[PDB]
């Protein structure tokens, strides 16, 4: 009913710098008797449930680092993290509790900020070839930031799926796996990431 | 919703009597056909008797003159008085709602009637110590009568990899049963495994600890 | 601290039609006594939270007290309708505070009826929020003037609760305390520790 | 403070009924309202409804009122979210949050409950190898989740296990890759794939062809 | 009586396939046939009445066909919950009769058994009876040959076998063979061996122990 839009969707900030997440409201979230905007900020680390950080858009919860701070009034609100650390890496939501039903924002991912080229590297196994399905896998081991095209004898679709891992504190990078999916057939993998598109192939 | 709850099963000597009750819900017992269907252990289904909505009663040949079917309208309960019981009558008796003496659209949970001259006896529990990867252990439940027996491990905390084998009727007339589990071989010295054996016909509860020799 | 004890632990409570209000200000209050307790049958709060309210400030806090039946406690809430809500005690839709109620069968129920706890039964228009009507004027249900005497189309506006210890839980009296919190743009006189 | 504990993981089928639990233990549950939040697979939080245990006053989101039911039992300090006819779209993880009143922030959160509904059985995975002139294993066509893949029985340290992907066949696929060409000389590598929902433990050997 | 014969006795199909079950009568019953389902440990559940009509709450994947002396029940898109014993019952003539039943199991890959052998406990040995237990764990198909060989001599007539139903997670069976002997007979031999023959085994597997 009362909408809540965030910006940006994704953000990468180096350690020791400032992060800024905006939250726009369809209506004013200000009460008459309390004169405080009923907005809350939440942090959801991977695998863990969301944790409340800031309520009333200005007041911080107990046990919250002093670097987290809230600001804004009316329909425009923001969350600022100064001196960013690795612990602050999570998806952040702004939620209104002015009146039921409660609404959340779409979420804001906080990634980590050197650009690394991807290491491109798989023929279908003979054991799987007996089963009647041929799987071809292309690997990007470590690269940052988070374009794979399958070449079927130099012919370009829809026979592959992508799975991307998540970066960690150690060696912050990304890994992508594209698994091309039939005994009727049976092969190049073209990757364009930030200097020329590499193309590793194999023959039957 | 339709409910049929049965009671009265147990162990009875040959020639003895037993009455089976079937509490009914969701329909009037006076206005519907009701039937009793028994199933011998491991065998198929066999119709026993039927009571018509108007009160007419009919029985199978093997039970005619010994079994009497009756209903209690006030209690909404269907009864089956079994008399002159024989060993061949040993079966799981079901309570079924009959549609026009044609088919049984609703069944009860079934109660076990065992007819034998054998005497109730509590089970004896013996360990199955693991041999010297994956290690297998279990408990041996031997020489008990009558059915059933419930076996648990670590008071229900251990349920994965547990295989409780069906009971087998020995030559002595007493059932035997085994329950085995699969556990990592590392936990033999550390973890402690106990099998909970309960035989309510004999009021026997045994908690047996198993450990390698 | 602030005189919360004088309100909750008051010897006698007022009728719902003549609900008392105590102005609590210019004092430092401890709210731990309330939410830690379990004698409160219902502890419903709108806008504010008694937990985390200890380290907060407010410009003005009101403590409204009255006695109603168990069935009528549900009416002490924003956007609620009923004889108590419409004619005795009405809360605004933007109400910020708490409503606290507990059973008082041992205190307010008497054998043969209390005769002293009253609620308004007849009223031509609904009460505005936080409005108290203590009129005993004879209700005129017709066009004939009543001249202050009960009779046909002329009823007494107030009805007496027949509070007895042998009634059901719903019929038993309940003591209700309503806390209203204001944080106007002004110096804050009511603060916690 | 106060704490919340939810029910366990459950996998169901389209057309079954499910009821999940959220019991609160702490100090002052009389002041607390309990809500329900749904997070679809790899998506954001969605607010479903809220309830006050003392009087069971239940408020529903307009997008969830017609197909969910929230209840509570103040005797056991537990809230319940229940469905009658589950759907494949209901597959998500459900959180319950506790606030000390209406129009208040959600101070206390539960650990979450995972729900999976799909028109598929519990078929186990098939493990196929994935070297060149960079080892890996392919875990394909399994349901339900999850599949825990290890390397060399713990220890190795260079393992990048990719998240599972739902294929058009209704089943999942997963692969893990490990990167030192000196290991390909004479150091054997074995991948351990365990699928507890299917009790499948495959330790396949990956060798250069 | 009129005898109902169901074929096949046991049917093994992978989930998602189509199952056809037959039921033939001694005499014509003219669509007065019913179908039932019975999971292990539960009561029969009505599936089809009138030989074609579907009972309330039954999924559309169950269809009744046939009339007179020949009847068929077809189950499409086999789900795990659809694996049980199915009986056919006639009501065209009195007495009403059922069939022997058809068991619909789940088909899977051939799994070799895990063989474990358990010597009798010392506590049981005091009572004068010794029981040797051999375990076949998590195997498929159900067909398996267990032979007791004591001092390399085959033993017969003193062993009983028990097989569990298909596990709810693995579509595999488990078999237990128990050899029962008196203490005197048990102590008259040294080596007790359990030999297992199965489709998933290249050669028979023997687990043994010394008394
Ligand atoms: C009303 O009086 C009672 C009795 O003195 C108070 O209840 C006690 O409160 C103290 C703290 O003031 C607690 O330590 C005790 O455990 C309470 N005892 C019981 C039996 O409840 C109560 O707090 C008073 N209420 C107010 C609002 O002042």
């Amino acid at each position: 009913d009362i909408q809540l839009t965030q910006s940006p969707d994704s953000l990468a900030v180096s350690l020791g710098e400032r992060a800024t997440i905006n939250c726009k409201s369809s209506q004013s979230i200000l009460y008459s008797s309390i004169i405080k905007n009923y907005l809350a900020w939440y942090q959801q680390k991977p695998g863990q449930p969301p944790k409340l950080l800031i309520y009333w858009a200005s007041t911080r919860e107990s046990g919250v680092p002093d670097r987290f701070s809230g600001s804004g009034s009316g329909t425009d609100f923001a969350l600022t993290i100064s001196s960013l650390q690795a612990e602050d890496v999570a998806v952040y939501y702004c939620q209104q509790y002015y009146s039921t039903p409660y609404t959340f924002g779409q979420g804001t991912k906080v990634e980590i900020k050197t650009v690394a080229a991807p290491s491109v590297f798989f023929p279908p196994s003979d054991e799987q070839l007996k089963s009647g399905t041929a799987s071809v896998v292309c690997l990007l081991n470590n690269f940052y930031p988070r374009k794979v095209q399958w070449k079927v004898d130099n012919a370009l679709s829809g026979n592959s799926q992508e799975s991307v891992t998540e970066q960690d504190s150690k060696d912050s990078t990304y890994s992508l796996s594209s698994t091309l999916t039939s005994k009727a057939d049976y092969y190049a993998c073209e990757v364009t990431h930030q200097s020329s598109p590499v193309t590793k192939s194999f023959n039957r | 919703q339709v409910q049929l709850v049965e009671s009265g099963g147990g162990l009875i000597q040959p020639g003895g009597s037993l009455r089976l009750s079937c509490a009914a819900s969701g329909f009037t017992v006076s206005s519907n056909y009701m039937s009793w269907v028994r199933q011998a252990p491991g065998k198929g289904l066999e119709w026993v008797s039927v009571i018509y909505s108007g009160g007419s009663t009919f029985y199978a040949d093997s039970v005619k003159g010994r079994f009497t079917i009756s209903r209690d309208n006030s209690k909404s309960t269907l009864y089956l008085q079994m008399n002159s019981l024989r060993v061949e009558d040993t079966a799981v008796y079901y309570c079924a709602r009959d549609f026009g003496d044609f088919y049984f659209d609703y069944w009860g949970q079934g109660t076990l009637v065992t007819v034998s001259s054998a005497s109730t006896k509590g089970p004896s529990v013996f360990p199955l110590a693991p041999s010297s990867g994956t290690a297998a252990l279990g408990c041996l439940v031997k020489d008990y009568f009558p059915e059933p027996v419930t076996v648990s491990w670590n008071s229900g905390a251990l349920t994965s990899g547990v295989h409780t084998f069906p009971a087998v009727l020995q030559s002595s007339g007493l059932y035997s049963l085994s329950s085995v589990v699969t556990v990592p071989s590392s936990s033999l010295g550390t973890q402690t495994y106990i099998c909970n054996v309960n035989h309510k016909p004999s009021n026997t509860k045994v908690d047996k600890k198993v450990e390698p020799k | 601290l602030c005189p919360f004890g004088e309100v909750f632990n008051a010897t006698r409570f007022a009728s719902v039609y003549a609900w008392n209000r105590k102005r609590i200000s210019n004092c430092v209050a401890d709210y731990s006594v309330l939410y830690n307790s379990a004698s409160f049958s219902t502890f419903k709060c709108y806008g504010v939270s008694p937990t985390k309210l200890n380290d907060l400030c407010f410009t003005n806090v009101y403590a409204d007290s009255f006695v109603i039946r168990g069935d009528e406690v549900r009416q002490i809430a924003p956007g609620q309708t009923g004889k108590i809500a419409d004619y005795n005690y009405k809360l605004p839709d933007d109400f910020t505070g708490c409503v606290i109620a507990w059973n008082s069968n041992n205190l307010d129920s008497k054998v043969g009826g209390n005769y002293n706890y009253l609620y308004r039964l007849f009223r031509k228009s609904n009460l505005k929020p936080f409005e108290r009507d203590i009129s005993t004027e004879i209700y005129q249900a017709g066009s004939t003037p009543c001249n202050g005497v009960e009779g046909f189309n002329c009823y007494f506006p107030l009805q007496s609760y027949g509070f007895q210890p042998t009634n059901g839980v719903g019929y038993q009296p309940y003591r209700v305390v309503v806390l209203s919190f204001e944080l106007l743009h002004a110096p804050a006189t009511v603060c916690g520790p | 403070q106060m704490q919340l504990v939810q029910s366990g993981t459950e996998v169901k089928k389209p057309g079954e009924s499910l009821k999940i639990s959220c019991k609160g233990s702490g100090y002052g549950f009389i002041t607390y309202w309990i809500g329900w939040v749904r997070q679809m697979p790899g998506k954001g939080l969605e607010w479903m409804g809220i309830i006050y245990p003392g009087d069971s006053e239940t408020r529903y989101s307009p997008s969830f009122q017609g197909q969910v039911t929230i209840s509570a039992d103040k005797s056991i300090n537990t809230a319940y979210l229940q469905w009658s006819s589950l759907k494949a779209s209901d597959t998500a993880i459900y959180y319950c949050a506790g606030g000390s009143g209406i129009s208040t922030p959600l101070d206390v959160w539960g650990q979450g409950t995972t729900v999976a509904v799909s028109s598929a059985s519990t078929k186990g995975p098939s493990v196929f190898p994935l070297p060149s002139s960079a080892l890996g294993c392919l875990v394909k066509d399994y349901f339900p989740e999850p599949v825990t893949v290890s390397w060399n029985s713990g220890a190795l340290s260079g393992v990048h296990t990719f998240p599972a992907v739902l294929q058009s066949s209704g089943l999942y696929s997963l692969s893990s890759v490990v990167t030192p060409s000196s290991s390909l000389g004479t150091q054997t590598y074995i991948c351990n794939v365990n699928h507890k929902p299917s009790n499948t433990k495959v330790d396949k050997k990956v060798e250069p062809k």
